[PDB]
């Protein structure tokens, strides 16, 4: 096991500075914590300042998460034998109840434990609910304006679409649902001249100079 | 529930 | 597999804030994306806040891509000998339905299955098209004022050709079509006075000072 | 098509 | 051994003036300070202008932990053999009495002894010790606003719980006991309102907007 | 085959932005470029925005010594050895017609053929052409004004010395034919009152404080 | 000739 | 008590 | 061996820039130095421009030490044997007299001759002359204000006891001492009030508000 | 062979900038090129842009060195043994005649020809005289203010002396001769009643706070 | 005399 | 006494 570079906490420091908990972060903070232990994660999570309404949250939902775990993988009494590791628990996977040797062992076990992995899972578990809870805006509340460009206000739809809550069916029909609605009336006419069924260049292009 | 409010993640 | 580097996001990040989607992103994702598994080019992807309108032209282009792979790549139904690998079906080049273990066998196989270059260039493909539409100047428009210095026209001349659409066939004779009939009347006399059949060297060379 | 609108890339 | 890179110590010597002595810094601190023998331990501490009231607090709390390690681990007398090393004094852990090579052949012994886990514990407790006394706030001095927003408040009272001197017992119970009584008349009808048990996530929730 | 680092192509950009067609930015490409394939090369051209003039004539060029490869080094029809590698052609080494798979199997066979160093001939070759003649000063016009320090009159006769086209048998004997004709009366009699065969170290420090 | 104007430095 | 006040941390 | 890296250099020169000789430049001078020979040794000395005074000094302080390693380690005439190295003089540390080639021969034999850490030594035994020497304040000077908190009192005592001359023995009673003397009458009353005996937490801790 | 990272060239090419022909280059120089080849030597003067000047008097000084290696290390005629190397000429050390597989060759043959280092050699002992004669300031004009504090007059001093051209017997006996004798009267009547063999030490310390 | 006025350092 | 005043650290 090789440390987080300077750069990496340098980096995920700055840009929980910058985009909040907006939509990207997510990535990138996944990106950051790449096989990364479960005590590398708690690190991570550690050196934000602030933001400490949210980073509760996040402990909820990572206790959560361990408590569906001890209740899905039940723990067993006994010695462990000499060539293999006891089983992680919900704190152990967390880094709570496990040290960075444990960790590791778990990682590069045969077969391994991604102890590391099934953690990270946890936190942008936690990490996707605050994104979408702190968004301000409703997919129903994005309407062209009488002069806005149409990329715009595309690009102001999906924007919103990336971070709201709803589900994955909403996203899904939104598209067919609200775009070509809530668009101006000068551009509403194009649209509707094409048919249903056109792709998102079509329509754009379509209402191209308006 | 590993984690607790005021702690450091990780616990102790 | 080794992971996407802190400084590889932060100018992958920074160069889509700077240039947006002008033509010389693209060969710089193409070179920050090189040996990039199908995930981390869904990370790139991901950690792009703002575009969401290009960035769903970019899923459409990529799901029409991976429709055409499946209907010239069908999957055979049977077990997985012990040796060998599933092949990558539409979805499991876009990372979507394949894991990172599955992407790096791929790739490292004997054959190798290079699905992060599969995938590179259907995104390529999608950005190619982000471009040219995002471009809001036709050669056509392109003409040399009454004391353009004519380096400064040819510079437009080519940098509009670059992000032009049209066709490659009408880029290779755009020079021979466009560039000396649309100078200005005092370096048009010089460019006619020099012959069909001459080089952009010795066009520009031919016109200094003017 | 396995990329969604309003979602991550590469699915969830 | 490889040795402190300029990008750790330069990160760890403007981490020390950015947020001086606030609750992230010491994560940040066990980061950088990863794998690290007492002698780097002792350079990360040296580099670090003024704040000397609390370095000096710092030399006393390492002191008292070296003491304890001298009572628990008592030394014994006798020539070493040529196979194996001395035992570590609380001095040696300090990096004080020890040379760089003796801290190495602790930390690289079989079985091995981690001087540098074990100082950078002393050090990272020292400076619990500093953040929380530097605090000048306490958890009850947190109420919301009148017009202050449930999540502004919410953030402070973690941020001042974090960083709270207290105990571990009075952390746990803080939500429970001060976060519904310390809120403004109006968004405490409305938590007041939903049942004890709620979670952050659907107390925040109810009174957003508001 | 290790891919261009972001600071490298950071680097090649930034360079462009700021010193443009200036001589020294030969050198720092040829630097930056080193051991690099010609995908990395064509990679390097095409994140510069912009001079799309400079960047058409360095095509053009490329495209003639192209042409004088094929000349030179012509193909022979018939199935490749299992053991070995088709020749490349003109395209291949610009690495229009080529793989990067065949261009790491030309630069690493034995013998090697080396097609990045090829192209970056070529490259460079059409980087000297643009780079002498955007300069917009002849070795010429260089004359020291009556109260211009002798170091600053040096100076700049050689900055354009080096960006001049003109021949290196003029370059060779421009110092003695331009240098000490063109400077002011004063420095000039202290010149001629030296002899010929007088080193550059000589004519600066006969001249120092004038 | 490989090289294309407004094309990409190393072809499609 | 190895660290001593207004001395470098490590000792001399 | 393997050279001083342009960050080390950087980082090195910089810190001379900001900090110039306070006492947090020795422990980075020695951090970024780990592992030099004494030709690194002398171009990290030699890259400081400006403080020519103290560098003086420093060379005055080295020549000293190297006389008394000539003294205490006198030369033996003879030739070397083919699978040994030749005893280093004091030039030789300094690098004066010796190549690369013997420093690594040195630094790498069995038993190794660490002529990088005795030259290391001389060099951080001369800027340690230079921090307390370049020093304006004395300890006795230290007062409380009347309205000085006690927290920055402390911090301008320590951090003038860090850099203070006198000796090892005044600095570990230079608290007893002077501390409590010197403070105001308001938090002097309070400090008498608890006792000698008294750590520095517990004597912040009393006048904390004050 | 590894490459001149972007760092090295960015580096230099600020250090260039900024500092100039100051003395403090020269060290920067000679470490930023370790382990040089002639190539890389070469490509670090040709990224200088500017002070063309100095670069043409490098130039004559590099030619002057490897006319006398020519005659110093003449040629011998005859065809060269298949597990050896040809001799380097002048030309050959100055990358003029050599390709970069013969440096390496002479750098890593057995005996080594480290062409690096005698290249070197010859650019730092151009720069050498560069930086001397760049100096407008002797060590006779260095004479201390009547106010101006001893510190700041002994830091011009060695400043000036360390670029002063002379001769090292001048720069050895300058502080015995010049520094006493030109400081202010009342600073001189202290280090006249110190007597001859005082340190630099002492007589900046006898005269601190005037 | 290898190194020429207004050429590259190292010859063309 | 190898370091000479006015000279680069580590003699000639
Ligand atoms: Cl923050
Ligand atoms: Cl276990
Ligand atoms: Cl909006
Ligand atoms: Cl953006
Ligand atoms: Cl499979
Ligand atoms: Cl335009
Ligand atoms: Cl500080
Ligand atoms: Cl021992
Ligand atoms: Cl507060
Ligand atoms: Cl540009
Ligand atoms: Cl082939
Ligand atoms: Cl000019
Ligand atoms: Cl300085
Ligand atoms: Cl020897
Ligand atoms: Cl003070
Ligand atoms: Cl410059
Ligand atoms: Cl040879
Ligand atoms: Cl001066």
């Amino acid at each position: 096991h090789q440390c987080i570079s300077p750069r990496t906490l340098n980096a995920w420091v700055k840009v929980v500075e910058e985009k909040a908990f907006s939509p990207e972060v997510i990535p990138m903070f996944s990106a950051l914590s790449c096989g990364a232990t479960p005590q590398d994660l708690n690190t991570m999570l550690n050196t934000v300042g602030g933001h400490q309404a949210a980073m509760q949250m996040l402990k909820e939902t990572i206790n959560e998460e361990a408590a569906e775990w001890d209740r899905l993988h039940p723990v067993h009494a006994g010695p462990i034998a000499p060539g293999q590791m006891r089983e992680p628990r919900g704190s152990d996977i967390a880094g709570t109840t496990s040290t960075l040797q444990e960790q590791i062992g778990w990682m590069t076990h045969n077969p391994p434990i991604p102890v590391g992995e099934i953690y990270k899972r946890w936190i942008i578990l936690g990490l996707n609910k605050i994104v979408r809870m702190y968004s301000p805006t409703s997919i129903l509340d994005i309407r062209q304006g009488p002069k806005e460009p149409f990329r715009d206000y595309v690009d102001r739809f999906y924007k919103t679409l990336r971070a709201e809550q709803a589900s994955q069916e909403v996203k899904n029909a939104a598209t067919e649902t609200l775009l070509v609605q809530n668009a101006n009336p000068d551009c509403k006419t194009i649209l509707k001249a094409l048919g249903p069924g056109a792709t998102l260049e079509e329509m754009m292009t379509a209402c191209q100079g308006v | 529930g590993p984690l607790l409010p005021g702690q450091s993640f990780g616990g102790p």
